[PDB]
């Protein structure tokens, strides 16, 4: 199960204190953008549905839609950035703390290898 | 314009007009007719055009790009000096397929102009162009559509293992 059992892990708890190390996503992110997008189009679905003006009828509707979508994909980045950042960060130090299973190969330049050449006739 | 070194002419040799007929040779009528009504008038437009063209003189460049390590010289992994050595092989593999082609225009300039003596008197354009292709036939031949310079390194390995086994032998 990966990082469920990470030592320190606080259950059910979003965004640890130890995230806010790193950066926050930027307000114009594209992935914010497409968050945006998608409750945008769950405000045009839901005019729809409803029989009413798909493009204007309701604008504070898809406001809302837009606004919580927004925010919601939001906190979602933060705990996907956070999450990918604590992945490197095991990981890095994993490799660091087993010098014998992660060794430096011998670099033989291309000049020294012996690759089989196979003709196309 | 073309370096005369790089697509050699051999002296013109032209025989001189020597008419024993008194007949008039419609040739030199028919000449002197063109010269009058095209020539002049084109000598004149490309007088006029090139005027205009030494009026607004500007200058374009021959990139020259410099050499940088080979394949051979290139870590197993480094994705940076196989991209930079896989460049320099494209462009000399350009290069050499332009020399064919020169070779190859060179053949068929001394074919057409030796007339019918052209089998003797283009033997050593022949062994010019024997001599490159071979060379080019070596190097860039049987890669496949999908070549790259860790290929031909791969070619040349096995054909100087094949060399060695023979001076072995």
């Amino acid at each position: 199960t990966m990082m469920s059992g990470r030592p320190g892990r606080v259950p059910l708890q979003f965004l640890p204190n130890e995230a806010r190390s790193l950066p926050p996503p930027k307000l114009t992110d594209p992935r914010l953008v497409y968050m945006g997008f998608l409750g945008y189009c769950s405000g045009l679905i839901d005019n729809a549905i409803r029989r009413r003006p798909v493009v204007s009828a309701g604008l504070h509707r898809q406001l809302l839609y837009v606004t919580s979508f927004v925010f919601f994909g939001y906190y979602l980045l933060k705990r996907q950035d956070y999450m990918y950042a604590l992945r490197d960060h095991d990981m890095f130090a994993y490799v660091k703390s087993h010098p014998e299973d992660f060794p430096e190969k011998d670099k033989k330049t291309y000049g020294e290898i012996l690759e089989e050449f196979h003709p196309v006739r | 314009s073309w370096d005369k070194d790089v697509y050699p002419e051999p002296p013109r040799r032209t025989p001189a007009p020597a008419p024993q007929t008194s007949l008039p040779n419609p040739v030199t009528y028919l000449t002197k007719i063109f010269d009058l009504l095209v020539d002049r008038p084109v000598t004149l437009a490309r007088e006029f055009i090139e005027q205009q063209h030494a009026k607004n003189r500007y200058y374009y460049y021959h990139r020259e790009f410099r050499r940088v390590p080979d394949i051979t010289e290139c870590e197993e992994k480094d994705i940076l000096c196989m991209f930079e050595a896989e460049m320099q092989w494209r462009r000399d593999y350009k290069v050499d397929q332009e020399i064919v082609n020169i070779i190859q225009e060179r053949l068929k300039a001394c074919q057409q102009r030796e007339g019918e003596s052209y089998r003797q008197n283009c033997a050593k354009e022949l062994e010019q162009f024997t001599q490159v292709s071979k060379a080019f036939q070596d190097r860039y031949s049987d890669l496949g559509a999908h070549y790259s310079a860790r290929k031909c390194l791969a070619k040349q390995k096995q054909r100087m293992l094949a060399e060695r086994k023979a001076a072995k032998e």
